[PDB]
């Protein structure tokens, strides 16, 4: 059974840069890819940043692009996702999920994790 | 499954005039035979077009809301005419089902209905030990009949414990908006007997859930009407009790 | 090689016949664990006699088989592997045993006592089975009240079917070294028809 | 008596043999059985029954009813595929909840052909054109609709015909397959993109959903019969 | 020695086999059969011989000759039924020590058609009209002559023919019914009334007895052999 | 039952028995055969096939490259052999190692004829002449050209033909001889001597080799299978 366990979560500050990671375990990392979807309360299945494990070729979404950087591990099967430069609109309940690959796409994965909030906390 | 494509708008109105009804059918082409077997005389009172003719039974309003929607056979058409007395007047009773479910909607709705007739559909309580469980009333809701929602039936379970996406084993036509109009299913008289009693046992089970939501342009008709007409095909009933009148 | 018109498929059978309903079920696989024995002293709880209704339902592994269908027919073949030890640490002694296996047709008087009258059915078979030997096999044929069996029943009158009952007690009598067995069933669907089929039953049971 | 000799493997029970044994109940009038039907002969006839597959088992449409409404948003034109899958039974976790699959994880190996149809269920009025994509296995999965064009593909016109049919071929290797994870023999991918896109008319809703279904065909057959059940 | 093999189920004992075994006294001279009228063949024949049934088994009556004596008193015509049956084997009991019930207890099912036969003992010169009635199963004890009018009813005439012969009919859900008490399959109920009313000449005694009888028919059937024998 | 007696060797077991026991596993679909090129039906087969002998297994030559490599050197004429063999199989450490050998050493006897192929590895230019000799079974080895002149031999010229065939007939007192070292049955030796000598022109490498060997014929038979593996 492939597991992915969604660790780096938490209430920061509002450009407070926050990374998150996901150890895969299952599977041989290579043979997927990688990516992040976030889901604000109560609305959709919306995504952030995933690349190919293989190939290392960076697909962001258009909103984030900028502040979220995406970097795989081979050696420990686990993926960095640096939320840098945090906004309100970044507080939503994160999730990885493996790819086949490659890029954010309205699902088109298939191991989810459990989901890990993170709250982009503004004074 | 039921990947056709008659046409898509509307050509031919046939109407299915059998006794003292009249159908007027979008068409008349397009129908699925349950396991390829048409509901033939056990090999009786054969009473034929007497109880042999269309019943239609209550509309119900389709909503964005909507789960789903469950009959049971004979039950349902258990307050109809001279099948509804039969049914009570007798010890036996076999009968076929033409279960013909109309649904009417603009080029401008759009959405999906399949219509699923699960044989001997027993309804959701995890009790493998002790089925059947709900009572009698509960299990029989007439002609007025039971809903899914997401005696409870849950939808994505069939109402069974089941996955919703194998239901595609028991006979089913998808009532998808952008092409049919009209679901046509003759159903066979299926059970562990070659007649039995039909106030206790219920053979059939139209579970009609929507597998696409309902989505209507701009402002128009905040919900469409799905209307089922079944009849009884080739039945027999044995053998008349002191007419026992009500 | 490579194509995607819309045919019926392509070309025709490759040979599917391990896959086949008979062979598919033609397989025994454990149903239940009786336990009896051969006590000296008076335990009424293990009292020599075990009951077991004969029912699929009770394991997993046939149970879910049996379940992608609806209706069936079938030669329910039966098979007791019978196996005995000694409880107490004791260098006691015990001659070759005897068991007497009963299948009890359905509907007919469960054995409470192994003192009854019932236990000597004029008319139920029995199995005499001495220990050390090939496992006692018997056949009991499609024993159904209707045409077919029903796993899942719609509608009202859960007791199934009903196969019947299964009844095992020491022949041999008291002796002074407590003996212990375990008769283990296995059921072999031969001659096995179905009829229409439903979703597999995702969950637990 | 006749002279016979007790070989090895008397007193012996195999649970797989086939012998004939005592009859319990001698005269037995067994009830007659009638044509009920929906009489079944072999398995592989359950395969070629379409089964609707659960494309979108994403953390909160998983296990629920929208695990089958592939939704066909308004994002912009991206070659980034609406949905890719593997064709990897067991292997990957949506072929294996379909009835399809359901029968391969009874079996070691699988071969033949399979068929994937997309049933689109939008508004009369809308149209548009779908690139339905197939890449055969061990090839790369395709990620650009250039990539995906230049394998076998069909191009799915929504505004005439809504029912598209694209039956995978048998571009395999060993003459028998794994229904498990190897990449001796690792299946491929399924993927479509947006060959034009979707042009509604009025203010009708701008999200509509397609549903999916996979069978197996005549040439589909299985071997060496295991089981996976728990408690 | 001819390679055999001892399969499962060898030095077990099935008490209802059926092998060939060592003929303990050879060249023994049975004794010949002889013709001695009565040969039986089967038990359904003997159920196919008319017995008289105990209809009265009250308080007082029951274990005595009265049992077998239904009395037409001389009582207001209340549409309260002389007699009433159920025609529920062993279920019921007075089908029950019937040579008929006594076949069925020994079988778990019952098929076919059953025939109850009245005989009136009572004066020649006595006359009137009764009413036989049938309800078959499911249905109500017909509790009025209005009521069990409506059914299955035979209108015996007394003054005329002294045995009136009323065939049950074959009106039954499952193919083999229940010799147990079942609700799901229940015998129904047999009833008489007076049509008209009883007319004796002269002071010929008012009170005057009528016996009945249950057979079995052609197609009368049983299965699954089964015991009650206690000690 | 049939009346049958249980004779002496009943439950043993015999490891080189041939019965019919239950199979594991019915309806197993048995992937089907191909035609792969170079099917094997028998082992004498093996032998038919020339194999290289590692004639030079001296000291330093023997488990290296240079035990195939017979080399004519320059040296006086001497009756005394280039190379000498015995025709006794496992009796010899030379014709043991190969292919031919390798089969003799799981059988007790062998018969029929053999043939040794010489193949010469010389300069084109390279002229001269050889005797190949053969010496019958029980006879002393010959260590001269005129002592080997006498028996059966084969004059090999160089100049011409690069390769010489001499097949060793059947000439064995015994119609099955022995693998192992015996007197009662011992081979015999082939021999090559300097017919001539070497005769090379110009400046080319005065020294050459010739490699060799041998395998059975049609008429080659064994008996008695036994091993020989260790640990």
């Amino acid at each position: 059974q492939v597991q992915l366990q969604e660790s780096g979560g938490g209430s920061v500050q509002a450009g407070g840069s926050l990374t998150l990671s996901c150890a895969a375990s299952g599977y041989a990392v290579s043979r997927y890819s990688m990516g992040w979807f976030r889901q604000a309360p109560g609305k959709e299945n919306e995504g952030v940043a995933a690349i190919d494990s293989s190939g290392v070729g960076t697909t962001y979404a258009d909103s984030v692009k900028g502040r979220f950087t995406i970097s795989r591990d081979n050696a420990k099967d686990t993926v960095y996702l640096r939320m840098n430069s945090l906004k309100p609109e970044d507080t939503a309940i994160y999730y990885c999920a493996s790819g086949f690959g490659l890029s954010l796409s309205r699902y088109t994965y298939a191991y989810w994790g459990q989901g890990t909030q993170v709250t982009v906390s503004s004074h | 499954s039921p990947n056709i494509e008659a046409c898509g708008y509307s050509d031919r109105v046939l109407q299915l005039t059998l006794g003292n009804s009249t159908i007027t059918t979008q068409e008349a082409a397009n129908s699925v035979v349950a396991y390829g077997r048409w509901p033939e005389y056990l090999r009786p009172t054969e009473p034929d077009v007497a109880a042999c003719r269309f019943y239609t039974l209550d509309t119900v309003s389709w909503t964005k809301e909507s789960r789903g929607w469950w009959w049971k056979l004979p039950d349902a058409l258990r307050d109809m005419g001279l099948f509804g007395q039969n049914m009570y007047y007798h010890y036996l009773g076999r009968s076929g089902y033409t279960v013909h479910v109309q649904c009417n909607a603009s080029k401008f709705h759009q959405g999906a209905l399949g219509v699923f007739a699960v044989p001997e559909m027993c309804l959701a309580g995890d009790s493998n030990t002790t089925t059947m469980h709900t009572s009698y009333q509960n299990a029989n809701p007439g002609e007025k009949g039971g809903t899914f929602t997401g005696f409870c039936p849950v939808d994505y379970l069939l109402g069974n414990g089941t996955l919703l996406g194998n239901a595609f084993v028991f006979p089913h036509q998808i009532i998808n908006l952008r092409t049919n109009n009209c679901a046509t299913l003759v159903l066979p008289y299926v059970n562990s007997l070659s007649i039995d009693s039909m106030v206790k046992h219920n053979n059939w089970g139209i579970a009609i859930l929507p597998l696409a939501p309902l989505n209507f342009a701009s402002e128009s008709s905040p919900e469409i009407p799905i209307t089922l007409t079944i009849a009884p095909m080739c039945c027999e009933f044995n053998g008349l009790r002191n007419i026992t009148l009500p | 090689p490579s194509d995607t018109v819309q045919t019926r498929h392509v070309v025709q059978h490759r040979s599917r016949s391990e896959s086949s309903i008979e062979s598919f079920f033609a397989r025994g696989a454990c149903v239940t664990i009786m336990t009896v024995d051969n006590p000296a002293s008076t335990t009424n709880k293990d009292k020599l006699f075990a009951v077991w209704k004969i029912t699929y339902k009770d394991t997993v592994q046939l149970r879910r088989k049996l379940e992608f269908f609806t209706y069936s027919r079938f030669d329910m073949e039966l098979t007791f592997v019978v196996t005995a030890n000694f409880t107490e640490t004791n260098n006691g002694h015990a001659l070759n045993q005897v068991y007497q296996i009963m299948y009890v047709p359905p509907g007919a008087p469960v054995p409470e006592k192994w003192d009854d009258y019932t236990w000597q059915t004029s008319s139920n078979p029995s199995i005499f089975y001495t220990y050390g030997t090939a496992p006692a096999r018997i056949s009991v044929p499609y024993v159904g009240i209707s045409n077919a069996y029903s796993h899942f029943y719609d509608g009202f009158s859960a007791s199934l079917n009903d196969f019947g009952i299964l009844a095992v007690r020491v022949v041999n009598d008291h002796n002074p070294t407590k003996v212990t067995s375990k008769i283990r069933v296995y059921l072999k669907p031969k001659h096995i028809r179905v009829w229409c089929p439903r979703p597999p039953r995702a969950v637990a049971y | 008596g006749l002279p016979v000799m007790n070989t090895p493997g008397s007193n012996q029970y195999l649970t797989a043999d086939n012998f004939q044994s005592p009859c319990a109940l001698p005269e037995f009038d067994v009830t007659p059985p009638i044509d009920i039907p929906g009489e079944v002969k072999n398995m592989m006839e359950l395969a070629e029954i379409d089964t609707m597959i659960p494309f979108d088992l994403s953390a909160t449409k998983k296990n629920t009813m929208e695990m089958y409404r592939v939704r066909l948003s308004d994002k912009p034109h991206t070659d980034d595929p609406i949905l890719c899958l593997s064709l990897s039974p067991a292997s990957d976790p949506r072929l294996s909840h379909t009835m399809l699959g359901e029968i391969l994880n009874y079996y070691t190996h699988w071969a033949g052909s399979l068929k994937f149809t997309f049933l689109f269920c939008g508004s009369m009025m809308a149209t548009g054109k779908l690139l339905v994509s197939y890449a055969p296995p061990g090839a790369d999965p395709p990620k650009k609709r250039k990539e995906a064009m230049l394998g076998t593909h069909v191009i799915w016109d929504i505004g005439l015909q809504s029912s598209c049919t694209m039956v995978v071929p048998w571009i395999s290797n060993t003459t028998y397959r794994q229904t498990i994870d190897d990449s001796f023999t690792e299946g491929g991918y399924i993927s479509v993109f947006y060959q034009t896109r979707i042009v509604v008319p009025l203010s009708t809703p701008r999200e509509m959903d397609i549903l999916g279904f996979v069978s197996a065909c005549n040439d589909f057959s299985v071997r060496l019969l295991r089981d996976t059940t728990h408690i």
